[PDB]
């Protein structure tokens, strides 16, 4: 083994398992999924004593898996290196837990102004906090001012990224938080309609939204005088939005 | 943050 050292003895055996994903998301205006998917990467951070076996295990509630790529040291049962590495990357399609529910409304006003509501469903378990939570909801290009007013969290319009932002500290597993807006526009070429971008979402959810769970972390030395009941095992959840954007 | 892991076998 050109990876891992030999001697390795450790007091205090402990186990670190981040389980990372950025669950993707393009949806209608009316609520229809047009694409979804999740990348996950399983990093480990082993403190074991020798040159233990282990045998990772999760739900092959379960999970497809449309695709794998794992660590050298895999043959699921591998001798893990000391330290920090990655085990596996993944991606899965199917049975996506999708944490937000992002429902727009626009209205038209004359030529003048634009009135705008956007909706945020939480949609997990209400015991469980997502965090980091923005919302970038794009306006016109003939903008003259926009309002705003909001009840969770704070939203100023960047002006320069021509976009509100409004963004939330914590918010809890179904519950719906919402903003209104109301768009000052100058007058334009009636020529060209606006091309609507969508809003777009960034949050943080502790949890996998491929409905990844662990099953076992097992470890086995056989030659040194522990074993499995004696490792310090951790796993920790975390679920960052890549591209989350609901239509118009 | 972490949290513990019971086994599931």
């Amino acid at each position: 083994i050109g990876w891992r050292r030999e001697g390795i003895k450790y007091r205090r055996n402990e186990l670190f398992l981040d389980v990372l994903e950025s669950v993707n998301l393009l949806m209608s205006p009316q609520g229809q999924v047009l694409s979804a998917h999740v990348s996950g990467r399983v990093v480990m951070k082993s403190y074991l004593s020798g040159m233990p076996e282990c045998k990772f295990g999760m739900n092959d509630q379960s999970i497809a898996i449309d695709d794998c790529t794992f660590h050298q040291c895999v043959r699921i049962s591998f001798i893990p290196p000391d330290g920090e590495f990655e085990l596996m990357r993944y991606r899965t399609t199917k049975d996506i837990i999708l944490p937000f529910r992002v429902i727009p409304l626009v209205r038209e006003v004359g030529r003048t102004k634009l009135e705008v509501k956007v909706v945020i469903k939480s949609n997990f378990k209400p015991s469980l906090l997502a965090q980091k939570i923005e919302v970038r909801i794009p306006t016109p290009l003939n903008t003259s001012g926009v309002q705003v007013i909001c009840m969770k969290g704070k939203a100023k319009y960047k002006a320069s990224e021509n976009a509100i932002v409004w963004k939330i500290k914590r918010m809890a597993g179904m519950k719906e938080s919402q903003i209104s807006a109301e768009i000052e526009l100058l007058p334009t070429n009636d020529k060209k309609k606006w091309a609507r971008p969508p809003i777009s979402m960034n949050f943080e959810v502790p949890f996998a939204p491929s409905g990844l769970k662990v099953r076992y972390l097992k470890v086995f030395e056989p030659k040194l005088n522990y074993s499995d009941h004696d490792v310090i095992k951790w796993v920790r959840y975390i679920g960052r939005s890549g591209i989350y954007e609901t239509r118009c | 943050c972490y949290e513990q892991l019971n086994d599931e076998e």
